[PDB]
RNA sequence: AAAUAUUAUGAACAAUUUAAAAAUUAAUCUGUUUAACUAAAAUGUUAUAUAUAAUAAUC
């Protein structure tokens, strides 16, 4: 069900505290999307970037998406570091 | 509600004598029966065609008489614990019959296995190979086993405790209506199907 | 197999890996003393009509 | 065949007698001897290295009152992470630290509890827009970076965390 | 053992040291020779499914289309129909009816 | 472990590597 | 970082620290004394013979400093935290093992068995 | 400086607990359906519970935090080593999200049967209630091995001819509801 | 044996790795005195933690949310300015990135006043990077155009041009990628070896960065009417393409 | 022991891999992809600042290469260069001299290698199908004297 | 409390972590070919599957060389850090398909061509931007020349 | 999957079998070598000395 948490089911050494406690919190604790109007409340903003084809504009008009501004070919530079990796190669990112 | 094609190697037969078997029943019991062992049936002597009149009622064979005296009236209540006695019958003949196989992991030549079995074993290849549903309590092991289960290695041998024997009246036809021995043959086997 | 001395390996315990009579203690001890002719170290319980 | 002359021929003045005297009884001494360390280094010192480090760690743990077992079963549990060349090293040269470290996992302390799982935030569920300002899971996720930037040692950002995220306003020029 | 002396493979995982065979996914000699035995008939039994199509003296294999051909030019100069030589070898008959026949 | 029958007896080095000690 | 120490202190992180600035310059960087590692099968007719400089670079540290941030007093017979902090009295005291019940308990000798402690943090 | 990182924010779980408050504890007995036997945990299930991957340098902090920072704070570079780790990530990544994936397609096209398990394990399984309603090779092994897996063991042929066509009938006289026989 | 890669695999060394050094401008010619021809006619930063969050900046203005990319190009541009001595090269290009960000959000003004501060740090640099001179002049050809200035920002795209054609060298993207096909010994399987390419749109991002620029200097032209400069920048697009 | 009883789950730990790095703005509502593809798409090192540039510490693979002659490419390109009869080199599809022994059953092997396993020696110096004396060349009738 | 729990009902699978624990060449093929299949080669490989029936049989002929563990999509969703209003197929359509090792072909033949069609379709890629670009200035300068005539 | 080159490394009984041996064996050409360096790493310590016993007495 939406509204009861999802660890309400479970079938299922006691006393302790096992690897899983930082998720079995999550999983005891309610659930925030209780409704499918919610759900689709949410879903509705949701938006790809990604996506194969056009995405609406009519919102806002003096703004423009990335890939129009500085074609595909191109990509910002990235700070390369062990902290972070970016992704190498956008060529060779395709098929 | 069988398909024709199908239902024509079949035809429709009331038993006369109580058979056990794949393809037997109780006595009057109507059954589709394949052709060529309702035809066996039928030179025996042990089926007849079902007819309105022989649905209504029926001669069967009698055990003590030896002879086709016994006249039965098909009612629901015969034919229920008809039923239920053909099932506990055929339970025992499935467990009297034949052997049971294990087959498990040995490291070496040894006699003894590596894993000694266990009731929840026993009950498990009993309902593979032979179809039969029974809880781990009924199984009994042997003296020498009753610490630590089947360890063997060749042939072996359980006891496994029926319940329902008194109450339909079965201690007459039967070796032993209390127990029945269970011939189980544990070998080493390939690793897929020994598993341990 | 021989893993040590006969203090504290016994000549008996060489066929420990073999199933059966070895793995127990022998009843007679024929190492101490003079030694027999056919050099026999050891003999098990006599089984039947069968003794090792 | 390729046989390892030229090279193990400046070896020779190693060997003595027949072997550097001669060439050939030299080369296959020094042939086999390479082979054999080579073998035995990739075989079997490992083994034997660490069966000497793990008992020099058990005797310094028993001149304590433990033993390898407990020592490094407790280690595991409290999660220290120490390999057994440098708890060696520490009984070696610095016996307080092993001392200290015998005593921590001889103590009822609570070792640290597993890695929380990676949660998102309450704000990720809000709707927006409601109806040109940031998002609210993006400005607690930039305000959490900016609390572990500043978390990490000392530098002249300062301690403050509201003048340093409000930087974009500092280089906005007034139009 | 036909091949006596065995490749030697670079020994990426200590585990490629235990390993004996090297396509352990892979069927045994015997086992994938019946295999490949079975898919061999199935395509044949695929193949012939349908009937046996007869084929024209041009769609013939080289050892019969000269011969049919030359059985038959003789009375290919003269334009009339109904003329059949019964020539020995050629496409043998299915026994039963063909769609294609 | 212990081998069989069937399987040859094989002699192998004596660990001679230091062992800890068996705490109780 | 896994521990940091000194002639009076030892701080130990489970599994890493924070707060260590442990700074060091890097002298040179080198190959280390070659490893001839030669691989010959006795049964063909193939020797390789592979060459293994270990390349590592040789660092000096220069300084170390710590600067930690404790939380308070920690028992460690108990896992309760102290919320105060006594330097005087010993957090945990500790008793000899003496009771005489045992007639084969290996005796020591008697100052050996009977030695108080000192208070370090005064 | 130095990093203490557990997971991917730095946070974790208060490890010391309120002034006087009994502390927590983890499990000491290996993580097993059964009571017997009691078993305390080794060393790798210990690093398994704290999230390395049972040594010293296969995941956790030991592996994903950087080794040296200059003085002036100028982080490491990328190394070969590096970038195949987060590649290795991003495929674990990849592996969950289209088994999701996948499962979600399954439950919306109605593919998953309301019946648990399969043929062989519902033949296998007394405790399985019973419920009452290109390239031909890699086709052909695919049979193969699935005639030579299914079906271990098959019904002796004094009980039925397993030529002639015949197989028994299942029986559930003697079995019970309760599935502590087979849980005990 | 096929591989499954499901457990860790390192990587392989390839000469497709190899460290390229950025290039750099001469030291006697100056982006000012360009410019004016053309109007003729360190103390302790968390850099790594500074890094990881421009990495999320940059990737939030790569997804759409420009107000986000703002504030993070802000927090660590405050980190570099803080970090760096004057006229830095990381330090420029953060502020680029910081002005990019102000006038994907609208700020046009700050943006413009930004990108004059690139140019006039240019103007100090002793060796800007000639992909980050570039790129900036690129940003203030987009900002004019935002704007509404389509002759400056077609001019400051010729200017790119300009800069591109002097003082760049064209095969050094390809000095040791190009006799790669030659390392192929197997033909029937793992052939791809000598068919092995690269584009020239990851190798030298300048390229990319003129390519784009021209783009967008024929697309004002279209807008304008001037197909005679249509054509002149298409035909210098085309010819650096041929050259490449 | 190794017979180890704990949640699988352990063995791949997700505390370090959450779903911001395979999606950065997951966590937000706009969703995007940054992922690492394979490892083959590796543009190596990089510097992050200019004070500290990469070392020059060179590889097996960089460091063993010897010099450039000039190949057909760029004699065609610009003949200033060939000045020499060396730099007439024949096609490029000439490998050279065969330096191998073609040993049948066995491929291709080096010279001074195994050479006890080796039958293409006897045969420069079948049965099985001949075994039921069964000779092509008498088989098959002559259709003719002549053929 | 004692009542059943309201509202619309949304199915919730399971995912398996398999991660294997005996060296699978010691074994016959057939389970060899198995353990391939759930995409496990050595001895200490861990893999992620779907819940479907197939995956079921071979975990099922396999269970003794693998230990296998069980998550929902609930569990999955906080083992990630993964909305709930953001399910799994938006993000498996989200992800390149041009990821490593992408599909296994039938033979490693044709996974080389695959790779060699993958790069001979990025130069096809730069050498069309190119032809188009010089097919818009030919056409740029057709109308050009024609405007100066008329 | 093709075009090519070669192919002699060689078992006698018994048992089971339209499904699987047996313990006096079946099957295998034995168990073939084979590993870049540094580290890490989970692999089997022995004996239990017989309660149908042993130890004792009267009739
Ligand atoms: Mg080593
Ligand atoms: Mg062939």
């Amino acid at each position: 069900s939406y509204a009861l948490p999802p660890a309400v089911g479970r079938q299922e050494i006691r006393g302790g505290m096992h690897s899983s406690h930082s998720l079995d919190l999550i999983m005891r604790q309610p659930r925030r999307v209780k409704t499918p109007e919610q759900l689709r409340a949410l879903r509705d903003r949701l938006r790809f970037i990604g996506v194969t084809g056009p995405m609406p504009q009519a919102t806002s008009v003096s703004t423009k998406s990335y890939t129009d501004t500085y074609g595909s070919r191109l990509r910002p530079r990235y700070p390369e570091s062990w902290d972070t990796v970016p992704p190498h190669q956008p060529s060779r990112e395709l098929l | 509600e069988m398909a024709p094609e199908l239902q024509l190697e079949y035809m429709p037969v009331l038993f006369t004598r109580t058979i056990l078997g794949p393809q037997g029943g109780f006595a009057g019991e109507e059954r589709l029966v394949k052709l060529e062992v309702a035809r066996k049936y039928m030179e025996a002597g042990h089926a007849v065609t079902p007819t309105e009149e022989l649905r209504r009622g029926l001669w069967c064979y009698n055990p003590d008489t030896d002879k086709y005296d016994c006249f039965i009236e098909r009612n629901e209540e015969f034919l229920d614990f008809a039923a239920r006695k053909r099932q506990w019958l055929d339970v025992y003949w499935r467990v009297n019959t034949g052997y049971l196989l294990f087959g498990r992991q040995s490291w070496g030549q040894g006699f003894l296995i590596n894993c000694p079995l266990r009731k929840r074993d026993v009950a498990q290849k009993l309902w593979e190979q032979y179809k039969v549903r029974i809880d781990p309590r009924l199984i009994e092991f042997r003296e020498k086993d009753r610490r630590t289960g089947i360890q063997e290695l060749g042939h072996n041998w359980c006891w496994l405790y029926l319940p329902g024997a008194e109450e339909l009246g079965i201690n007459r036809e039967v070796y032993d209506n209390k127990r029945v021995k269970v011939r189980i043959h544990v070998r080493k086997m390939n690793s897929m199907f020994a598993l341990y | 197999v021989q893993t040590g001395s006969p203090t504290h390996q016994r000549e008996y315990e060489r066929f420990h890996h073999l199933p059966g009579d070895v793995r127990t203690r022998p009843q007679f001890d024929f190492t101490f003393g003079e030694t027999r002719a056919d050099r026999v170290m050891f003999a098990w319980r006599k089984r039947g009509d069968l003794q090792l | 065949h390729y046989r390892a002359k030229l090279e193990l021929d400046r070896i020779r003045s190693m060997l003595r007698g027949r072997a550097r005297l001669e060439r050939k009884v030299g080369l296959k001494r020094l042939f086999f001897l390479m082979r054999t360390q080579t073998r035995y280094r990739v075989e079997q010192q490992a083994h034997w290295e660490r069966a000497i480090v793990r008992k020099n760690v058990d005797s310094a743990a028993r001149e304590h009152g433990t033993g390898w077992q407990h020592l490094r079963n407790e280690l595991g549990r409290q999660n220290v992470m120490l390999l057994p060349r440098s708890q060696q090293l520490l009984a070696q040269y610095e016996p307080l630290a092993f001392r200290a470290v015998v005593e921590l996992c001889a103590s009822r302390i609570p070792p640290p509890p597993p890695p929380v799982v990676a949660s998102v935030p309450e704000e990720s569920y809000t709707l927006w827009p409601p109806a040109s300002l940031s998002h609210p899971a993006a400005r607690v996720e930039l305000r959490c970076g900016v609390e572990r930037v500043l978390r990490r040692g000392p530098s002249g950002l300062g301690n403050n965390v509201n003048e340093l995220i409000d930087a974009w306003k500092e280089f906005d020029v007034s139009p | 053992a036909f091949r006596r002396l065995v490749k030697r493979h670079k020994i990426t995982n200590n585990q490629m040291l235990l390993m004996r065979r090297r396509e352990p996914y892979k069927p045994t000699m015997k086992d994938r020779q019946e295999i490949a035995d079975r898919a061999k008939l199935e395509e044949f039994e695929r193949k012939n499914a349908d009937g046996l199509m007869f084929v024209p003296e041009k769609a013939l294999p080289p050892w019969q289309k000269s011969l049919a051909h030359n059985a038959k030019a003789l009375g290919s100069r003269i334009n009339f129909r109904g003329f059949r030589v019964r020539v020995a070898d050629g496409q043998d008959e299915p026994g039963f009816p063909t769609p294609f026949r | 472990g212990f081998g069989g029958f069937g399987m040859s007896v094989y002699t192998p080095k004596k660990d001679r590597r230091f062992r800890v000690q068996p705490l109780p | 970082v896994l521990m940091v120490g000194g002639p009076r202190f030892t701080a130990i992180g489970r599994p890493l620290l924070e707060g260590v600035r442990v700074t060091a310059q890097v002298e040179e960087q080198k190959r280390m004394r070659n490893v001839v590692s030669l691989f010959a099968t006795p049964g063909r007719r193939h020797v390789r013979w592979v060459d293994a400089p270990h390349a590592a670079t040789i660092i000096r540290i220069c300084e170390i400093f710590y600067s930690p941030n404790v939380v308070g007093e920690l028992d460690k017979y108990k896992g309760e935290l102290l919320e105060t902090f006594t330097p005087g009295q010993h957090t945990n005291p500790v008793y000899p093992v003496d009771d005489g019940y045992d007639v084969f308990r290996k005796k020591d000798k008697e100052a050996m068995e009977n030695a108080t402690t000192f208070l370090d943090l005064l | 400086y130095s990093e203490a990182r557990s997971n991917y924010d730095g946070t974790s779980l208060p490890a010391w607990p309120a002034p006087g408050k009994k502390p927590t504890y983890p499990a000491a007995l290996s993580e097993l359906r059964l009571p017997q036997p009691r078993m305390r945990k080794t060393r790798t299930e210990w690093m398994y519970y704290h999230g390395h991957g049972g040594c010293p340098g296969k995941y956790g902090p030991s592996r994903e935090i950087a080794d040296f920072e200059y003085a002036d704070g100028t982080p490491a570079s990328i190394s070969g080593r590096r970038f195949a780790f987060k590649h290795h990530q991003d495929h674990l990544l990849v592996q969950l999200i289209r088994a999701a994936a996948t499962v979600e397609r399954y439950d919306a096209s109605g593919l998953l049967p309301r019946i648990p398990g399969t043929a062989e394990q519902r033949n296998w399984d007394p405790a399985i209630p019973l419920f009452l309603d290109g390239t031909m090779v890699s086709h052909v092994c695919s049979r193969v091995v699935d005639e030579r897996m299914g079906t271990p063991t098959h019904t002796p042929n004094e009980l039925a001819n397993r030529h002639e066509g015949e197989t028994l009938e299942a029986n559930t006289m003697f079995a019970t509801n309760d599935p502590s026989a087979f849980v005990s | 044996v096929t591989r499954l890669y499901t457990s860790y695999y390192t990587g392989v060394l390839y000469p497709n790795q190899l460290v390229q050094p950025k290039q750099r401008l001469p030291a006697d010619v100056s982006v000012s005195a360009i410019l004016q021809k053309r109007s003729e006619p360190r103390p302790y930063v968390p850099l790594g933690e500074v890094a990881k969050l421009e990495l999320q900046g940059d990737y939030y203005m790569e997804g759409g949310m420009f107000q986000e990319a703002l504030e993070h190009y802000g927090v660590v541009a405050k980190a570099y300015n803080y970090a760096y001595p004057e006229n830095h090269a990381q330090r420029i290009g953060i502020r680029i990135k910081l002005s990019a960000a102000f006038r994907q959000t609208g700020r046009l003004e700050s943006s413009l006043a930004n990108i004059e501060e690139v140019l006039r740090m240019l103007d100090a640099s002793t060796r800007p990077s000639l992909e980050l001179i570039c790129e900036a002049l690129l940003e203030l050809g987009i900002t004019r155009e935002a704007l509404g200035m389509k002759r400056e920002a077609t001019e400051a795209y010729e200017e790119a041009l300009e800069v591109v054609n002097s003082f760049h060298n064209w095969g050094e993207s390809h000095r040791m990628l190009r006799l790669l096909p030659r390392l192929g010994r197997r033909f029937n399987y793992n052939f791809e070896e000598k068919f092995v390419y690269f584009s020239p749109f990851d190798y030298d991002r300048t390229f990319a960065l003129v390519d784009q620029c021209l783009e967008r200097a024929e697309t004002i032209f279209n807008e304008i009417g001037d197909v005679e400069g249509a054509i002149r920048v298409l035909q210098q697009r085309k010819e650096m393409i041929d050259k490449k | 022991r190794y017979r180890l009883f704990h949640p699988r789950r352990e063995a791949i730990p997700m505390h370090m891999c959450p779903a911001k790095t395979i999606f950065p703005l997951i966590n937000s509502n706009n969703l995007l992809v940054k992922t690492r593809n394979s490892w083959e798409d590796f543009t190596g090192r990089k510097e992050f600042d200019e004070d500290h540039p990469l070392p020059v510490v060179g590889s097996r693979l960089n460091g063993r290469t010897t010099q450039h002659k000039w190949n057909h490419w760029d004699q065609y390109l610009n003949p200033q260069i060939t000045q020499s009869i060396k730099d007439l080199t024949p096609t490029p599809e000439y490998v050279g001299m065969r330096c191998g022994h073609n040993m049948i059953k066995m491929g291709w092997m080096k010279i001074g290698g195994s050479w006890k396993y080796s039958r293409g020696y006897n045969d420069r110096r079948g049965q099985w199908q001949e075994r039921k004396m069964t000779p092509r060349f008498m088989l098959a009738p002559r259709v003719s004297a002549g053929g | 409390a004692a009542a059943i729990a309201p509202g619309p009902y949304r199915r919730v699978g399971n995912i398996f972590i398999v991660h294997c624990d005996d060296h699978p060449f010691k074994h016959s093929w057939e389970v060899n070919r198995m353990l391939r299949e759930l995409r496990l080669e050595f001895k200490g490989q861990t893999t992620i599957v779907p819940d479907i029936p197939q995956v079921r049989k071979r975990i099922w002929r396999v269970r003794h060389i693998v230990k296998v563990d069980v998550l929902d999509l609930d569990e999955a969703k906080a083992l990630i850090g993964v909305p709930e209003h953001i399910s799994f197929t938006d993000l498996a359509s989200q992800l390149p398909p041009s990821f490593g090792r992408v599909k296994a072909v039938p033979s490693p033949v044709i996974r080389s061509k695959m790779n060699f069609m993958k790069l001979r379709r990025m130069r096809l890629r730069d050498v069309l931007h190119r032809d188009a670009l010089e097919l818009r200035l030919l056409e740029l300068k057709r109308s050009a020349m024609k405007n100066x005539e008329q």
